[PDB]
């Protein structure tokens, strides 16, 4: 494909990406850094702090899932599985503006969906992280990856994989409209478990990576094999949602309440 | 040489097959042993490919260089992956089914008969089948499991960035040699670089399995394959 | 397998 | 780790 092309393609993703995701890096960036002004965030980091910060079911509008009731932990985790739902329909969303996207069979559109959207979820998540903690509720908190870590028994080991690959993630630097074509080509992945026609999908991802990569060199052209770095990022995505997975059986073993939203189920159903 | 000579790395590769004569052991001819269990016949492999593991990385320049402790590490973190991404590429020249290093064949059904179908198909699909497509070369194969081999994510390494420095530079110089050899196809290092995914899936649901062909023993498996199964 | 939810969300999307 | 030690220091 001309350059041109790969140009329209770039910003085309740019502008479905700001329309799919209402909180963006950049706006995650703002706050973190608290050079954005319109109230900053509420740091909970341990049990007398999150008690405090009747952010997560109080005073504000009861949205967040779970209070106490059974413990903080079972706490944290239902608000994950909130954060998850949502990102699936703004990820579907967003699939639905790749250029070729709804022209595949409705089964390999399923499929890619099934297997990208948590490689995106983590993606994301980690725009909302830094060394010391992660952004919850549209940016409206921030918890400790100390205090995650402290969780009980086998919950306190779910945030730290992901801590790991955030910092190195965020030491890439990229930006949204970066994102905006690496999600698209995570979710073109031709080697996913059950695709009926890998070529159509395979031809896509090609120019969606032409794209990529004509976009890193002109966007950060200072930063040496980034193109390579950020494709090894891919691989690493599937360690971190296979051990997510394992975790999520230890949780279901130790656990007879364990209860699963209805879509994670659907989507962690025969998975990897 | 150049940091990272990609003739080295095919040297690597072409010195530790293989390659004739080592495919007759036991697959027309005779055969030590006699497991009843393909798993059997391919952990034999397995344990026996450890060993030329290790003579495979000493030819990967500056590997030897690194501290000895950083050098465990990194064979400890990598080798199924490596014995994984070894027999896959070799098992281009075959049609449903796997050639191990025994000179060994193992057919699908067979497979799927010892309860580990699924996991064989995924290793024919998403590893074997995308090699023979793009035809990767025994250069670029080596190039990807010498990535796969400078891990910087390892536990306990002495100098991370060390590694990923070493990383980078196979990056470097088999992005150079797609462009020199394959000009035609401009994303090729990508579409290489993108093996890699489903390398470290199904390399991860190996080693679930494996932690299972242990955790229940009934006839043991080899020394070394055990050692590595430790635990990282 | 089936997957109702997403099928859905890719026929139509998500209510307000 | 006996073997791989030990065949690395070779
Ligand atoms: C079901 C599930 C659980 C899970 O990951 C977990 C379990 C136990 C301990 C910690 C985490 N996780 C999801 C994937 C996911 C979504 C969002 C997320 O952070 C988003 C940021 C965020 N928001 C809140 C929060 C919000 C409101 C109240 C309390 C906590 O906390 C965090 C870390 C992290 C991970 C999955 O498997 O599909
Ligand atoms: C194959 C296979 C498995 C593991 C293989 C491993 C860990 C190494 C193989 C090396 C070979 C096959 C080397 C060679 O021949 O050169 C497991 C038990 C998960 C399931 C059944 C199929």
């Amino acid at each position: 494909p001309e350059s041109a092309d790969l140009r329209a393609l770039a910003k085309h993703l740019y502008d479905s990406y700001i329309k799919s995701f209402p909180l963006t890096k950049a706006k995650a960036r703002a706050i973190l850094t608290g050079k954005t002004t319109d109230k900053s965030p509420f740091v909970i980091y341990d049990m007398n702090s999150l008690m405090m910060g009747e952010d997560k079911i109080k005073f504000k509008h009861i949205t967040p899932l779970q209070e106490q009731s059974k413990e903080v932990a079972i706490r944290i985790f239902q608000g994950c599985q909130f954060r998850s739902v949502e990102a699936v329909q703004e990820i579907t969303e967003y699939a639905k503006s790749i250029p070729g996207f709804v022209n595949l069979d409705l089964n390999d559109q399923v499929t890619l969906l099934k297997y990208g959207v948590h490689e995106i979820i983590y993606t994301m998540l980690a725009s909302l992280m830094n060394k010391d903690g992660v952004l919850i509720s549209e940016g409206q908190g921030f918890m400790t990856r100390e205090f995650l870590k402290s969780l009980r028994k086998p919950f306190g080991d779910f945030m730290e994989p992901k801590f790991e690959f955030a910092v190195k993630f965020n030491a890439l630097e990229l930006d949204d409209s970066d994102l905006a074509i690496f999600i698209a080509v995570i979710i073109l992945s031709g080697d996913r478990p059950g695709l009926l026609n890998v070529k159509p999908i395979e031809d896509i991802q090609d120019n969606l990576l032409q794209a990529l990569e004509l976009q890193l060199k002109l966007n950060h052209p200072e930063s040496s094999q980034l193109f390579a770095k950020l494709l090894q990022k891919m691989t690493d995505l599937r360690q971190i949602v296979t051990e997510h997975v394992q975790l999520l059986q230890v949780i279901k073993k130790t656990e007879t309440d364990m209860s699963l939203h209805p879509l994670l189920q659907e989507i962690y159903k025969d998975l990897y | 040489n150049e940091d990272m000579p990609v003739e080295r790395i095919l040297e690597a590769e072409l010195a530790v097959e293989p390659k004739t004569e080592t495919y007759v052991e036991a697959n027309m001819g005779l055969n030590p042993s006699s497991p009843n269990d393909p798993v059997t016949n391919i952990c034999q492999a397995a344990d026996k490919q450890l060993f030329t593991l290790v003579e495979w990385a000493k030819r990967i320049p500056h590997f030897s260089e690194l501290p000895l402790d950083d050098q465990v590490i990194l064979l400890r973190a990598g080798w199924n992956e490596l014995l994984i991404a070894s027999f896959s590429h070799r098992s281009i020249a075959v049609k449903d089914g796997i050639l191990l290093a025994t000179g060994l064949h193992v057919h699908r059904n067979s497979a799927h008969s010892a309860g580990v179908g699924a996991i064989f198909d995924r290793v024919l699909t998403e590893l074997v089948s995308k090699m023979r497509d793009m035809q990767m070369d025994k250069t670029e194969l080596g190039c990807l499991r010498a990535i796969v081999l400078f891990n910087p994510d390892s536990k306990g390494l002495s100098n991370p960035a060390e590694v990923e420095a070493l990383r980078e530079k196979v990056y470097a110089s088999l992005e150079a040699y797609c462009k020199h050899k394959y000009p035609e196809q401009p994303g090729r290092f990508a579409k290489l670089l993108l093996r890699l995914p489903a390398l470290r899936s199904i390399g991860l649901k190996c080693l679930e399995h494996l932690f299972f062909f242990k955790l229940i023993g009934d006839t043991p498996i080899d020394t070394f394959l055990m050692e590595m199964l430790e635990a990282p | 397998e089936r997957h109702k939810i997403l099928h859905r969300l890719l026929q139509e999307g998500s209510p307000s």
